[PDB]
């Protein structure tokens, strides 16, 4: 498209015509610094992008995962482009976002931030442990023997290799991509509450990249989005729909930073 | 509003007011025959005409209810736990638990799931229920620490706040106290005042108004007069309305309709005379280890005043209620001149 391309354009006229630090700026660098590393966490800063192009606050949150793709699909035609040698570690690329005005206090979203840029922090409590997902749609033809090739929904169109037959199928343990997982459960703090009532609480889901970085009784900050889970059995209801909440990530700080931590000024 | 009476009722109710006698007809009138220690009934319809009301809407300050409370204690055999019984049979908010009978929890807080809704909820006392009401109470020294520094709270506060891990709660609550605490033996031991007997502080013991003593009659001559009358009284099997007439239940108004349309105020009366002796009555400063007069009995005495001007139904106070005031008090109040 003419202005739905401009996006990565921008992002490309971005890394290296916005300057700080008296010359040669930091994602001209940064992103190499983390190519070495075998990273695959490079991370933006907001305050940077009002700085070069406010434009991208309001064309954001009419669809943020759009934004995300539109984000990573530039990382990766620039590293895999210029470090053609890397395609072999991960293949595989997102951004990271640590720069908001503002922090939501728990007990403070509803309906009306759905779907959207938010930035909140609490406590951890228990949670899951480390469990690895699915990727893609791939299957196995089973009247055929073939398989009816790569494709929260199902596809199952009827083109395939089998004569574009076979409604049935079954299902490989290999050859389909994997994906880390887990969960965790955001707490308030016992500072920040109504003064001695019961606290609230929302879980959250992050993702592959981001796993053994939490731990139970911790501090904490992320950007996160807040999800909306389709259906919890919509029928006849209860005296409200059962419905429910979660919250996803994208980028975590942690407070108390127990590691060799502050990037570097240039001087 | 469904007790509310006829006016030819009164001329029954103000005809038994209209005699002197009154003070003593229905303190004789409580039981059904037991004609020993009269003497404290006619302090204990201070607390059936359940006292009086200087409302505090006025200026908001301070909350001097006309607080009475007032106790017994003495053997097991007198009939405390049968009196009371039968009490819990006159009074209206009649409730009756006792010492080791609920813990302090065990009178407040009763929270607890519940399948009827099927869901966690904050919930009930005891206390509570009984706003303005009585509790009969017994075997008082047996109740945990933890509850009988709950009654501190009412007793001088009057109030009750609650906070628990659910609701912060400030309800309203407020009562007139009885009690028929016993020792940790069979009998009182002389040589040995209450002052140290029963298990409570060195002046939290007499922080009550006046715990009117209680014993066995230690004489074998009362033994027979009880023994032939009160089995007579079983043998007959019915009463009979003698002098002191039993009224059926146009008694009962007389308690009823005496809560509401009645306001005692002070005019000069009942003020001077301790205010004269003020001098000899508080030279209290001599003592080894003991308890005595305090500037808080005034309060009190103010309180009983009012409540015998009540019962006559003097609008404005009686003075001859001072007296029995002073002979109630002075009954039992030099019990260990020692
Ligand atoms: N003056 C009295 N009038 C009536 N009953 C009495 C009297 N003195 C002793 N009793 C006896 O005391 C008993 C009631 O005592 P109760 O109050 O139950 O003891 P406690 O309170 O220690 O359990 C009755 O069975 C009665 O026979």
């Amino acid at each position: 498209l003419g202005p739905r391309t401009e996006i990565a354009n921008r992002f490309q006229s971005f890394l290296r015509t916005f300057v700080d630090e008296r010359g040669a700026y930091t994602y001209r660098d940064r992103i190499r610094r983390m190519c070495e590393q075998n990273m695959s966490s490079f991370v933006v800063s907001y305050t940077d992008l009002a700085n070069k192009e406010h434009v991208l606050a309001y064309f954001l949150p009419e669809a943020p995962f759009q934004m995300l793709e539109i984000f990573d699909k530039v990382a990766k035609d620039m590293v895999l482009s210029i470090f053609p040698t890397y395609e072999r570690v991960t293949t595989e690329i997102h951004v990271r976002i640590s720069e908001l005005p503002l922090i939501e206090e728990l007990r403070t979203f509803r309906k009306l931030h759905l779907n959207q840029l938010v930035r909140t922090l609490g406590v951890v409590t228990a949670t899951t442990g480390v469990l690895p997902q699915l990727s893609v749609i791939k299957y196995d033809c089973v009247k055929c023997g073939y398989v009816l090739g790569p494709f929260n929904t199902e596809i199952k169109p009827g083109s395939c290799p089998e004569c574009q037959s076979t409604g049935p199928f079954s299902i490989n343990m290999e050859q389909t991509l994997y994906r880390n997982y887990q969960k965790i459960t955001l707490q308030e703090s016992p500072g920040r509450i109504p003064a001695g009532r019961i606290p609230r609480s929302k879980d959250v889901i992050l993702l592959a990249d981001l796993c053994d970085q939490c731990k139970p009784g911790d501090e904490l900050e992320v950007t996160g989005i807040y999800t909306n889970n389709y259906d919890g059995s919509l029928n006849t209801d209860q005296g409200f729909p059962v419905f429910a909440t979660v919250i996803i990530a994208n980028h975590v700080v942690v407070k108390d930073s127990k590691q060799v931590v502050q990037s570097l000024t240039d001087e | 509003k469904d007790h509310i009476f006829p006016p030819e009722r009164v001329e029954l109710l103000q005809l038994l007011a209209k005699k002197p006698d009154i003070y003593d007809r229905l303190a004789r009138a409580i039981a059904p025959s037991i004609y020993e220690n009269d003497d404290i009934k006619k302090g204990i319809l201070l607390q059936l005409f359940g006292g009086t009301k200087k409302k505090h809407a006025t200026l908001g300050r301070q909350n001097f209810r006309s607080e009475i409370h007032l106790l017994l204690c003495g053997d097991p055999g007198t009939s405390k736990s049968q009196m009371l019984q039968y009490v819990f049979n006159l009074v209206p908010r009649s409730q009756y638990t006792s010492g080791r009978g609920s813990s302090a929890v065990g009178l407040t807080a009763y929270v607890t799931k519940d399948p009827e809704t099927r869901q966690l909820v904050l919930q009930t006392g005891a206390l509570v229920l009984a706003d303005n009401g009585v509790c009969c109470i017994d075997e008082f020294d047996k109740m945990n620490d933890s509850t009988r520094s709950v009654l501190h709270e009412v007793m001088e506060q009057q109030t009750l706040s609650i906070a628990k891990a659910g609701i912060i709660c400030q309800l309203n609550a407020r009562t007139s106290i009885l009690a028929a605490a016993n020792p940790a033996e069979s009998q009182w031991n002389k040589r040995k005042n209450i002052i140290d007997n029963v298990q409570l502080p060195h002046t939290l013991l007499s922080r009550f108004d006046l715990i009117f003593l209680v014993l066995d009659p230690q004489d074998e001559i009362f033994d027979k007069r009880l023994a032939s009358h009160l089995v007579s009284l079983y043998y007959v099997t019915r009463h009979e309305e003698e002098d002191t007439m039993f009224d059926m239940s146009v008694l009962r108004d007389y308690i009823a309709y005496a809560r509401e349309h009645l306001s005692p105020t002070l005019s000069d009366e009942a003020q001077q005379r301790l205010i004269q002796a003020y001098v000899d009555m508080r030279k209290v400063g001599a003592g080894r280890g003991q308890i005595s007069a305090y500037p808080r009995q005034l309060e009190s005495l103010i309180r009983l005043s009012e409540a015998h001007a009540k019962v006559r139904l003097s609008n404005q106070v009686e003075l001859l209620d001072v007296e029995e005031a002073w002979r109630l008090h002075r009954e039992a109040l030099k019990q260990s001149a020692t």
